[PDB]
Protein backbone atom coordinates (compact mmCIF):
# COMPACT_ATOMS: atom_id res chain seq x y z
CA UNK A 1 0.00 0.00 0.00
CA UNK A 2 1.15 3.56 -0.74
CA UNK A 3 -0.73 6.81 -0.11
CA UNK A 4 2.26 9.05 -1.00
CA UNK A 5 0.59 12.07 0.66
CA UNK A 6 2.69 11.99 3.83
CA UNK A 7 5.69 11.07 1.67
CA UNK A 8 5.39 14.21 -0.46
CA UNK A 9 4.53 16.27 2.63
CA UNK A 10 7.67 15.26 4.55
CA UNK A 11 10.12 16.41 1.88
CA UNK A 12 7.78 19.09 0.49
CA UNK A 13 7.60 20.71 3.95
CA UNK A 14 11.15 19.85 5.09
CA UNK A 15 13.82 21.07 2.65
CA UNK A 16 16.33 23.27 4.53
CA UNK A 17 15.29 22.47 8.11
CA UNK A 18 18.82 21.21 8.77
CA UNK A 19 20.28 24.10 6.73
CA UNK A 20 18.58 26.84 8.78
CA UNK A 21 20.27 26.08 12.11
CA UNK A 22 23.78 25.71 10.63
CA UNK A 23 25.05 29.27 10.22
CA UNK A 24 28.09 28.05 8.24
CA UNK A 25 26.83 27.59 4.68
CA UNK A 26 28.73 24.51 3.49
CA UNK A 27 27.44 24.81 -0.13
CA UNK A 28 28.34 21.16 -0.58
CA UNK A 29 27.07 20.68 -4.16
CA UNK A 30 28.69 17.22 -4.09
CA UNK A 31 26.10 14.89 -2.54
CA UNK A 32 23.21 17.10 -3.67
CA UNK A 33 23.62 15.81 -7.23
CA UNK A 34 23.64 12.25 -5.86
CA UNK A 35 20.59 12.94 -3.67
CA UNK A 36 18.56 14.55 -6.47
CA UNK A 37 19.82 11.85 -8.84
CA UNK A 38 18.58 9.21 -6.38
CA UNK A 39 15.21 10.97 -6.14
CA UNK A 40 14.82 11.10 -9.93
CA UNK A 41 16.08 7.51 -10.09
CA UNK A 42 13.52 6.14 -7.62
CA UNK A 43 10.82 8.33 -9.16
CA UNK A 44 12.07 7.06 -12.52
CA UNK A 45 11.46 3.48 -11.39
CA UNK A 46 8.07 4.55 -9.98
CA UNK A 47 7.12 6.94 -12.82
CA UNK A 48 5.73 4.58 -15.48
CA UNK A 49 2.51 3.22 -13.93
CA UNK A 50 1.89 3.27 -10.18
CA UNK A 51 -0.86 5.82 -9.43
CA UNK A 52 -2.14 8.85 -11.36
CA UNK A 53 -3.10 10.99 -8.34
CA UNK A 54 0.23 11.79 -6.59
CA UNK A 55 2.27 12.14 -9.79
CA UNK A 56 0.70 15.49 -10.70
CA UNK A 57 1.48 16.90 -7.24
CA UNK A 58 5.02 15.49 -7.30
CA UNK A 59 5.68 16.93 -10.76
CA UNK A 60 4.00 20.27 -9.99
CA UNK A 61 6.18 20.37 -6.86
CA UNK A 62 9.49 19.48 -8.51
CA UNK A 63 8.98 21.95 -11.37
CA UNK A 64 8.61 24.63 -8.70
CA UNK A 65 11.75 23.24 -7.06
CA UNK A 66 13.49 23.90 -10.38
CA UNK A 67 12.77 27.62 -9.99
CA UNK A 68 13.40 27.62 -6.23
CA UNK A 69 16.78 25.91 -6.67
CA UNK A 70 18.62 28.25 -9.08
CA UNK A 71 21.87 26.29 -8.54
CA UNK A 72 22.35 22.95 -10.30
CA UNK A 73 24.18 21.28 -13.18
CA UNK A 74 20.93 21.78 -15.13
CA UNK A 75 20.64 18.10 -16.05
CA UNK A 76 17.94 16.68 -13.77
CA UNK A 77 16.04 19.98 -13.91
CA UNK A 78 15.77 19.48 -17.68
CA UNK A 79 15.16 15.75 -17.19
CA UNK A 80 11.97 16.20 -15.16
CA UNK A 81 10.56 18.92 -17.44
CA UNK A 82 11.27 16.98 -20.64
CA UNK A 83 9.94 13.70 -19.25
CA UNK A 84 6.88 15.76 -18.28
CA UNK A 85 6.81 17.49 -21.68
CA UNK A 86 6.76 14.10 -23.43
CA UNK A 87 3.64 13.26 -21.40
CA UNK A 88 2.14 16.65 -22.29
CA UNK A 89 2.70 15.83 -25.98
CA UNK A 90 0.10 13.05 -26.00
CA UNK A 91 -1.87 14.60 -23.12
CA UNK A 92 -3.30 17.23 -25.49
CA UNK A 93 -2.43 20.26 -23.32
CA UNK A 94 -0.12 22.59 -25.27
CA UNK A 95 -0.40 25.43 -22.73
CA UNK A 96 2.84 24.28 -21.06
CA UNK A 97 4.81 25.30 -24.18
CA UNK A 98 5.53 28.71 -22.64
CA UNK A 99 6.71 26.91 -19.49
CA UNK A 100 9.10 24.42 -21.12
CA UNK A 101 10.34 26.91 -23.73
CA UNK A 102 10.57 29.73 -21.18
CA UNK A 103 12.48 27.64 -18.63
CA UNK A 104 14.69 26.08 -21.32
CA UNK A 105 16.58 29.36 -21.70
CA UNK A 106 17.37 29.30 -17.98
CA UNK A 107 18.26 25.59 -18.22
CA UNK A 108 20.71 26.24 -21.10
CA UNK A 109 22.58 29.32 -19.81
CA UNK A 110 25.00 29.36 -16.89
CA UNK A 111 26.85 26.09 -17.55
CA UNK A 112 28.89 24.25 -20.19
CA UNK A 113 26.82 21.52 -21.86
CA UNK A 114 27.99 19.95 -25.13
CA UNK A 115 26.14 16.65 -25.58
CA UNK A 116 23.07 17.41 -23.45
CA UNK A 117 22.49 20.74 -25.21
CA UNK A 118 21.80 19.06 -28.56
CA UNK A 119 19.83 16.14 -27.10
CA UNK A 120 17.68 18.59 -25.10
CA UNK A 121 17.57 21.42 -27.67
CA UNK A 122 15.13 19.56 -29.94
CA UNK A 123 12.30 20.58 -27.59
CA UNK A 124 12.65 24.14 -28.92
CA UNK A 125 11.33 23.01 -32.32
CA UNK A 126 9.40 19.96 -31.07
CA UNK A 127 6.17 21.66 -29.94
CA UNK A 128 6.73 24.54 -32.38
CA UNK A 129 4.65 22.61 -34.93
CA UNK A 130 1.72 22.91 -32.52
CA UNK A 131 2.54 26.48 -31.47
CA UNK A 132 3.49 28.04 -34.83
CA UNK A 133 4.44 31.38 -33.28
CA UNK A 134 6.47 33.51 -35.69
CA UNK A 135 8.09 35.70 -33.03
CA UNK A 136 9.01 32.57 -31.05
CA UNK A 137 10.74 31.16 -34.14
CA UNK A 138 12.50 34.51 -34.52
CA UNK A 139 13.78 34.36 -30.93
CA UNK A 140 14.64 30.68 -30.46
CA UNK A 141 16.86 29.81 -34.88
CA UNK A 142 18.58 32.88 -33.43
CA UNK A 143 19.07 31.38 -29.97
CA UNK A 144 19.83 28.01 -31.63
CA UNK A 145 22.73 28.88 -33.96
CA UNK A 146 24.69 31.02 -31.47
CA UNK A 147 28.04 29.14 -31.56
CA UNK A 148 27.98 25.75 -33.28
CA UNK A 149 29.21 24.59 -36.70
CA UNK A 150 30.59 21.03 -36.59
CA UNK A 151 32.54 20.19 -33.43
CA UNK A 152 31.86 19.25 -29.77
CA UNK A 153 28.53 17.65 -30.78
CA UNK A 154 28.43 14.01 -31.92
CA UNK A 155 25.39 11.72 -32.40
CA UNK A 156 25.21 10.16 -36.10
CA UNK A 157 21.67 11.40 -36.92
CA UNK A 158 23.15 14.92 -36.97
CA UNK A 159 22.15 15.53 -40.60
CA UNK A 160 18.55 14.52 -39.86
CA UNK A 161 18.25 17.13 -37.12
CA UNK A 162 20.01 19.58 -39.44
CA UNK A 163 17.14 19.01 -41.87
CA UNK A 164 14.78 19.37 -38.89
CA UNK A 165 16.24 22.78 -37.91
CA UNK A 166 15.70 25.25 -40.76
CA UNK A 167 12.80 23.50 -42.51
CA UNK A 168 10.43 25.15 -40.02
CA UNK A 169 11.98 28.50 -40.94
CA UNK A 170 11.23 27.45 -44.52
CA UNK A 171 7.63 26.99 -43.38
CA UNK A 172 7.70 30.47 -41.81
CA UNK A 173 9.83 32.12 -44.49
CA UNK A 174 9.39 31.81 -48.24
CA UNK A 175 12.71 31.49 -50.07
CA UNK A 176 15.63 32.98 -48.11
CA UNK A 177 15.39 30.31 -45.40
CA UNK A 178 16.97 27.65 -47.64
CA UNK A 179 19.68 29.89 -49.13
CA UNK A 180 21.92 29.21 -46.11
CA UNK A 181 20.42 25.76 -45.41
CA UNK A 182 20.76 23.93 -48.74
CA UNK A 183 24.34 25.23 -49.15
CA UNK A 184 25.69 23.28 -46.14
CA UNK A 185 24.29 19.84 -47.01
CA UNK A 186 27.25 18.97 -49.26
CA UNK A 187 28.83 16.89 -46.48
CA UNK A 188 25.62 14.88 -45.97
CA UNK A 189 26.26 12.38 -48.83
CA UNK A 190 29.74 11.75 -47.40
CA UNK A 191 28.40 10.64 -44.00
CA UNK A 192 25.71 8.20 -45.20
CA UNK A 193 24.96 6.19 -48.33
CA UNK A 194 24.80 8.20 -51.56
CA UNK A 195 21.93 6.09 -52.93
CA UNK A 196 19.16 8.13 -51.27
CA UNK A 197 21.00 11.46 -51.71
CA UNK A 198 19.90 11.71 -55.36
CA UNK A 199 16.30 12.39 -54.30
CA UNK A 200 16.98 14.96 -51.55
CA UNK A 201 20.57 16.25 -51.56
CA UNK A 202 21.10 16.45 -55.33
CA UNK A 203 17.56 17.85 -55.68
CA UNK A 204 17.96 20.61 -53.06
CA UNK A 205 21.49 21.37 -54.34
CA UNK A 206 19.96 23.60 -57.03
CA UNK A 207 17.10 25.29 -55.14
CA UNK A 208 19.36 27.57 -53.09
CA UNK A 209 21.41 28.58 -56.13
CA UNK A 210 18.30 29.27 -58.22
CA UNK A 211 16.61 31.19 -55.38
CA UNK A 212 19.87 32.97 -54.53
CA UNK A 213 19.90 36.79 -54.65
CA UNK A 214 20.79 38.18 -58.07
CA UNK A 215 23.19 40.85 -56.75
CA UNK A 216 26.36 39.06 -55.64
CA UNK A 217 25.68 35.52 -54.40
CA UNK A 218 24.67 34.33 -57.88
CA UNK A 219 28.12 35.18 -59.26
CA UNK A 220 30.21 33.11 -56.82
CA UNK A 221 27.72 30.54 -55.48
CA UNK A 222 27.44 28.92 -58.92
CA UNK A 223 31.12 27.87 -58.77
CA UNK A 224 30.75 25.80 -55.59
CA UNK A 225 28.57 23.20 -57.33
CA UNK A 226 30.37 23.28 -60.69
CA UNK A 227 32.93 20.52 -61.20
CA UNK A 228 31.09 17.72 -59.40
CA UNK A 229 30.72 14.58 -61.50
CA UNK A 230 27.25 13.86 -60.10
CA UNK A 231 25.96 17.22 -61.36
CA UNK A 232 26.00 16.25 -65.04
CA UNK A 233 24.21 12.96 -64.30
CA UNK A 234 21.06 14.85 -63.24
CA UNK A 235 18.63 15.50 -66.12
CA UNK A 236 18.18 19.02 -64.71
CA UNK A 237 21.80 19.84 -65.63
CA UNK A 238 20.58 21.35 -68.90
CA UNK A 239 18.15 23.51 -66.91
CA UNK B 1 80.42 -14.52 -58.26
CA UNK B 2 77.82 -12.50 -60.16
CA UNK B 3 75.18 -12.42 -57.41
CA UNK B 4 77.61 -11.00 -54.84
CA UNK B 5 78.73 -8.04 -56.98
CA UNK B 6 75.23 -6.55 -56.68
CA UNK B 7 75.36 -6.60 -52.88
CA UNK B 8 78.97 -5.39 -52.80
CA UNK B 9 78.29 -2.56 -55.25
CA UNK B 10 75.21 -1.83 -53.15
CA UNK B 11 77.56 -1.45 -50.17
CA UNK B 12 79.98 0.87 -52.00
CA UNK B 13 77.00 2.87 -53.25
CA UNK B 14 75.63 2.89 -49.70
CA UNK B 15 78.76 4.26 -48.05
CA UNK B 16 78.98 6.61 -51.05
CA UNK B 17 75.45 7.97 -50.52
CA UNK B 18 75.76 8.14 -46.72
CA UNK B 19 78.34 10.96 -46.82
CA UNK B 20 76.14 13.68 -48.36
CA UNK B 21 74.06 14.06 -45.19
CA UNK B 22 77.15 15.24 -43.29
CA UNK B 23 77.45 18.32 -45.56
CA UNK B 24 74.05 19.11 -47.10
CA UNK B 25 72.72 19.83 -43.60
CA UNK B 26 75.34 22.48 -42.78
CA UNK B 27 75.33 24.00 -46.28
CA UNK B 28 71.86 25.37 -45.52
CA UNK B 29 73.27 27.21 -42.50
CA UNK B 30 76.31 28.36 -44.49
CA UNK B 31 74.01 29.80 -47.16
CA UNK B 32 71.87 31.26 -44.37
CA UNK B 33 74.99 33.13 -43.25
CA UNK B 34 75.20 34.97 -46.57
CA UNK B 35 71.42 35.39 -46.46
CA UNK B 36 71.83 37.26 -43.17
CA UNK B 37 74.77 39.20 -44.62
CA UNK B 38 72.38 40.32 -47.37
CA UNK B 39 69.68 40.98 -44.75
CA UNK B 40 71.84 43.39 -42.72
CA UNK B 41 71.89 45.91 -45.59
CA UNK B 42 68.83 47.87 -44.36
CA UNK B 43 70.47 50.25 -41.87
CA UNK B 44 70.08 53.87 -40.87
CA UNK B 45 66.46 54.07 -39.69
CA UNK B 46 65.13 56.41 -36.99
CA UNK B 47 61.84 56.72 -35.12
CA UNK B 48 59.23 59.45 -34.75
CA UNK B 49 55.79 60.32 -33.45
CA UNK B 50 52.85 62.09 -35.11
CA UNK B 51 50.84 64.77 -33.29
CA UNK B 52 49.23 67.12 -35.84
CA UNK B 53 48.51 66.47 -39.52
CA UNK B 54 47.79 69.37 -41.88
CA UNK B 55 48.04 67.82 -45.36
CA UNK B 56 46.84 64.29 -46.11
CA UNK B 57 50.09 63.67 -48.03
CA UNK B 58 52.59 65.49 -45.78
CA UNK B 59 52.39 65.62 -41.98
CA UNK B 60 54.55 66.60 -38.99
CA UNK B 61 56.65 64.11 -37.03
CA UNK B 62 58.12 64.33 -33.53
CA UNK B 63 61.49 62.69 -32.95
CA UNK B 64 62.50 61.15 -29.63
CA UNK B 65 65.63 63.32 -29.41
CA UNK B 66 63.49 66.47 -29.19
CA UNK B 67 63.83 68.29 -32.52
CA UNK B 68 60.79 67.98 -34.77
CA UNK B 69 60.71 67.47 -38.54
CA UNK B 70 58.30 66.94 -41.43
CA UNK B 71 58.25 64.02 -43.87
CA UNK B 72 56.35 62.94 -46.98
CA UNK B 73 54.39 59.91 -48.14
CA UNK B 74 55.98 56.85 -49.74
CA UNK B 75 54.42 55.28 -52.83
CA UNK B 76 54.35 51.81 -51.23
CA UNK B 77 52.45 52.54 -48.01
CA UNK B 78 48.85 53.75 -47.86
CA UNK B 79 46.80 56.14 -45.71
CA UNK B 80 45.76 53.38 -43.28
CA UNK B 81 48.71 53.70 -40.89
CA UNK B 82 49.33 57.32 -41.95
CA UNK B 83 46.66 58.61 -39.54
CA UNK B 84 47.98 60.51 -36.50
CA UNK B 85 48.37 58.93 -33.09
CA UNK B 86 50.49 55.99 -34.29
CA UNK B 87 54.24 55.87 -33.72
CA UNK B 88 56.08 55.47 -37.03
CA UNK B 89 59.67 55.10 -38.26
CA UNK B 90 61.80 57.30 -40.51
CA UNK B 91 65.00 57.06 -42.54
CA UNK B 92 68.16 59.16 -42.38
CA UNK B 93 68.15 59.67 -46.17
CA UNK B 94 65.23 61.72 -47.60
CA UNK B 95 63.27 61.07 -44.35
CA UNK B 96 61.14 58.40 -46.01
CA UNK B 97 58.79 56.06 -44.14
CA UNK B 98 59.47 52.31 -44.24
CA UNK B 99 56.95 51.06 -41.66
CA UNK B 100 55.33 52.00 -38.35
CA UNK B 101 56.19 51.15 -34.75
CA UNK B 102 53.46 49.78 -32.45
CA UNK B 103 53.64 51.16 -28.92
CA UNK B 104 53.82 48.94 -25.84
CA UNK B 105 35.25 36.94 -14.54
CA UNK B 106 35.58 35.72 -10.96
CA UNK B 107 35.78 32.50 -8.95
CA UNK B 108 36.44 31.80 -5.27
CA UNK B 109 38.00 28.47 -4.25
CA UNK B 110 38.32 28.38 -0.45
CA UNK B 111 38.23 25.46 1.97
CA UNK B 112 37.33 25.99 5.63
CA UNK B 113 39.27 22.89 6.74
CA UNK B 114 42.98 22.72 6.02
CA UNK B 115 45.06 24.96 3.78
CA UNK B 116 46.86 24.75 0.44
CA UNK B 117 44.36 26.27 -1.99
CA UNK B 118 47.18 28.40 -3.39
CA UNK B 119 48.66 25.05 -4.41
CA UNK B 120 45.28 24.33 -6.02
CA UNK B 121 45.82 27.50 -8.05
CA UNK B 122 49.24 26.00 -8.82
CA UNK B 123 47.43 22.84 -9.94
CA UNK B 124 45.06 24.67 -12.29
CA UNK B 125 47.84 26.96 -13.51
CA UNK B 126 50.04 23.89 -14.03
CA UNK B 127 47.18 22.17 -15.90
CA UNK B 128 46.08 24.92 -18.31
CA UNK B 129 46.95 28.59 -17.71
CA UNK B 130 48.43 29.95 -21.00
CA UNK B 131 48.33 33.51 -19.58
CA UNK B 132 51.09 34.79 -17.28
CA UNK B 133 50.01 37.73 -15.13
CA UNK B 134 50.57 37.37 -11.38
CA UNK B 135 49.65 39.91 -8.70
CA UNK B 136 50.89 39.41 -5.14
CA UNK B 137 48.82 40.54 -2.15
CA UNK B 138 51.94 42.16 -0.62
CA UNK B 139 51.83 45.12 -3.05
CA UNK B 140 48.96 46.95 -1.29
CA UNK B 141 50.97 47.82 1.83
CA UNK B 142 49.56 51.39 1.64
CA UNK B 143 52.15 52.85 4.01
CA UNK B 144 51.56 56.19 2.25
CA UNK B 145 48.40 58.30 2.50
CA UNK B 146 46.49 55.82 0.33
CA UNK B 147 46.02 56.18 -3.43
CA UNK B 148 45.61 52.59 -4.68
CA UNK B 149 42.73 53.71 -6.93
CA UNK B 150 45.12 54.69 -9.72
CA UNK B 151 47.03 51.47 -9.00
CA UNK B 152 43.87 49.47 -9.72
CA UNK B 153 42.93 51.52 -12.79
CA UNK B 154 46.51 51.29 -14.07
CA UNK B 155 46.78 47.56 -13.30
CA UNK B 156 43.52 46.68 -15.06
CA UNK B 157 44.48 49.18 -17.76
CA UNK B 158 47.59 47.07 -18.35
CA UNK B 159 45.19 44.11 -18.28
CA UNK B 160 43.27 45.72 -21.15
CA UNK B 161 46.45 46.56 -23.08
CA UNK B 162 47.83 43.07 -22.29
CA UNK B 163 45.57 40.27 -23.51
CA UNK B 164 47.15 37.51 -21.32
CA UNK B 165 45.74 38.21 -17.85
CA UNK B 166 44.90 35.40 -15.41
CA UNK B 167 45.58 36.35 -11.79
CA UNK B 168 45.84 34.07 -8.74
CA UNK B 169 45.41 36.03 -5.51
CA UNK B 170 46.78 34.38 -2.38
CA UNK B 171 47.71 35.11 1.24
CA UNK B 172 44.77 37.51 1.63
CA UNK B 173 44.07 36.48 5.24
CA UNK B 174 46.83 38.66 6.71
CA UNK B 175 45.65 41.75 4.77
CA UNK B 176 41.95 41.17 5.51
CA UNK B 177 40.86 50.81 13.33
CA UNK B 178 41.05 51.70 9.63
CA UNK B 179 42.28 48.25 8.57
CA UNK B 180 38.98 47.67 6.73
CA UNK B 181 38.78 51.12 5.13
CA UNK B 182 41.51 50.24 2.63
CA UNK B 183 39.72 46.95 1.94
CA UNK B 184 36.51 48.83 1.15
CA UNK B 185 38.52 51.26 -0.98
CA UNK B 186 40.30 48.65 -3.12
CA UNK B 187 37.18 46.47 -3.27
CA UNK B 188 34.89 49.34 -4.27
CA UNK B 189 37.49 50.15 -6.93
CA UNK B 190 37.24 46.51 -8.02
CA UNK B 191 33.48 46.94 -8.45
CA UNK B 192 34.03 50.32 -10.11
CA UNK B 193 36.31 48.57 -12.63
CA UNK B 194 34.43 45.26 -12.94
CA UNK B 195 30.70 46.14 -13.03
CA UNK B 196 30.84 48.86 -15.70
CA UNK B 197 32.00 48.59 -19.31
CA UNK B 198 34.90 46.28 -18.48
CA UNK B 199 36.32 43.46 -20.61
CA UNK B 200 35.11 40.64 -18.38
CA UNK B 201 35.60 38.06 -21.17
CA UNK B 202 39.40 38.55 -21.08
CA UNK B 203 40.26 39.20 -17.41
CA UNK B 204 40.27 36.37 -14.87
CA UNK B 205 41.25 36.14 -11.21
CA UNK B 206 41.32 33.54 -8.43
CA UNK B 207 41.39 34.59 -4.77
CA UNK B 208 42.81 32.28 -2.10
CA UNK B 209 42.96 32.39 1.70
CA UNK B 210 43.96 30.21 4.65
CA UNK B 211 41.36 30.52 7.45
CA UNK B 212 37.55 30.23 7.58
CA UNK B 213 37.11 33.07 10.09
CA UNK B 214 38.92 35.78 8.08
CA UNK B 215 36.94 35.12 4.87
CA UNK B 216 36.41 38.90 4.29
CA UNK B 217 32.58 39.06 4.44
CA UNK B 218 32.89 41.90 1.93
CA UNK B 219 34.45 39.39 -0.47
CA UNK B 220 31.80 36.86 0.57
CA UNK B 221 29.19 39.16 -0.96
CA UNK B 222 28.24 38.27 -4.56
CA UNK B 223 29.63 40.32 -7.42
CA UNK B 224 33.38 40.21 -6.75
CA UNK B 225 33.46 36.42 -6.29
CA UNK B 226 30.35 34.85 -7.83
CA UNK B 227 31.59 31.29 -8.39
CA UNK B 228 32.21 29.90 -4.89
CA UNK B 229 33.28 26.28 -4.39
CA UNK B 230 34.08 24.78 -0.99
CA UNK B 231 36.99 22.41 -0.37
CA UNK B 232 35.83 19.86 2.21
CA UNK B 233 36.73 16.73 0.21
CA UNK B 234 39.81 17.36 -1.95
CA UNK B 235 38.32 15.67 -5.04
CA UNK B 236 39.42 12.11 -4.34
CA UNK B 237 38.40 11.08 -7.86
CA UNK B 238 40.23 14.05 -9.39
CA UNK B 239 43.12 13.40 -7.00
CA UNK B 240 43.33 9.82 -8.27
CA UNK B 241 43.10 11.13 -11.85
CA UNK B 242 45.95 13.59 -11.24
CA UNK B 243 47.96 10.72 -9.75
CA UNK B 244 47.24 8.46 -12.74
CA UNK B 245 47.95 10.93 -15.56
CA UNK B 246 50.80 12.50 -13.54
CA UNK B 247 52.41 9.19 -12.50
CA UNK B 248 53.55 8.31 -16.02
CA UNK B 249 57.18 9.40 -16.38
CA UNK B 250 58.02 8.56 -12.74
CA UNK B 251 59.12 4.94 -12.36
CA UNK B 252 58.44 3.15 -9.07
CA UNK B 253 58.25 -0.37 -7.63
CA UNK B 254 56.13 -2.91 -9.47
CA UNK B 255 53.74 -3.58 -6.58
CA UNK B 256 52.17 -0.13 -6.08
CA UNK B 257 48.70 0.63 -4.70
CA UNK B 258 47.28 4.00 -5.72
CA UNK B 259 44.39 3.90 -3.23
CA UNK B 260 46.74 3.64 -0.24
CA UNK B 261 48.90 6.57 -1.34
CA UNK B 262 45.76 8.61 -2.08
CA UNK B 263 44.17 7.80 1.28
CA UNK B 264 47.35 8.43 3.28
CA UNK B 265 47.89 11.83 1.57
CA UNK B 266 44.66 13.87 1.61
CA UNK B 267 43.49 17.27 2.79
CA UNK B 268 45.50 19.66 0.63
CA UNK B 269 45.37 18.75 -3.10
CA UNK B 270 46.21 16.04 -5.60
CA UNK B 271 49.07 18.06 -7.06
CA UNK B 272 50.54 18.04 -3.56
CA UNK B 273 50.18 14.26 -3.72
CA UNK B 274 52.17 14.55 -6.95
CA UNK B 275 54.74 16.46 -4.89
CA UNK B 276 54.75 13.57 -2.41
CA UNK B 277 55.36 10.99 -5.14
CA UNK B 278 58.02 13.15 -6.80
CA UNK B 279 59.46 13.59 -3.31
CA UNK B 280 59.62 9.80 -3.03
CA UNK B 281 61.45 9.96 -6.35
CA UNK B 282 63.70 12.65 -4.88
CA UNK B 283 64.62 10.09 -2.20
CA UNK B 284 64.84 7.15 -4.61
CA UNK B 285 67.35 9.19 -6.60
CA UNK B 286 69.26 9.66 -3.34
CA UNK B 287 69.15 5.87 -2.91
CA UNK B 288 70.61 5.54 -6.47
CA UNK B 289 67.97 3.00 -7.48
CA UNK B 290 65.01 3.12 -9.85
CA UNK B 291 62.62 0.93 -7.82
CA UNK B 292 62.95 0.50 -4.05
CA UNK B 293 60.94 -1.00 -1.20
CA UNK B 294 57.78 0.92 -0.29
CA UNK B 295 59.18 1.49 3.22
CA UNK B 296 60.98 4.62 2.02
CA UNK B 297 57.87 5.51 0.01
CA UNK B 298 55.89 5.32 3.26
CA UNK B 299 58.58 7.48 4.86
CA UNK B 300 58.05 10.14 2.19
CA UNK B 301 54.27 9.85 2.47
CA UNK B 302 54.10 9.81 6.28
CA UNK B 303 57.08 12.06 7.02
CA UNK B 304 56.69 14.44 4.07
CA UNK B 305 52.89 14.52 4.02
CA UNK B 306 52.68 14.83 7.81
CA UNK B 307 55.44 17.44 7.62
CA UNK B 308 53.16 19.36 5.26
CA UNK B 309 50.30 18.90 7.73
CA UNK B 310 52.42 20.16 10.64
CA UNK B 311 54.28 22.97 8.86
CA UNK B 312 51.23 24.05 6.82
CA UNK B 313 50.56 27.13 8.96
Amino acid sequence: ILVAVVKMCYEAKEWDLLNENIMLLSKRRSQLKQAVAKMVQQCCTYVEEITDLPIKLRLIDTLRMVTEGKIYVEIERARLTKTLATIKEQNGDVKEAASILQELQVETYGSMEKKERVEFILEQMRLCLAVKDYIRTQIISKKINTKFFQEENTEKLKLKYYNLMIQLDQHEGSYLSICKHYRAIYDTPCIQAESEKWQQALKSVVLYVILAPFDNEQSDLVHRISGDKKLEEIPKYKD
Amino acid sequence: DYRKKLLEHKEIDGRLKELREQLKELTKQYEKSENDLKALQSVGQIVGEVLKQLTEEKFIVKATNGPRYVVGCRRQLDKSKLKPGTRVALDMTTLTIMRYLPREKGCLLYGPPGTGKTLLARAVASQLDCNFLKVVSSSIVDKYIGESARLIREMFNYARDHQPCIIFMDEIDAIGTSADREIQRTLMELLNQMDGFDTLHRVKMIMATNRPDTLDPALLRPGRLDRKIHIDLPNEQARLDILKIHAGPITKHGEIDYEAIVKLSDGFNGADLRNVCTEAGMFAIRADHDFVVQEDFMKAVRKVADSKKLESK
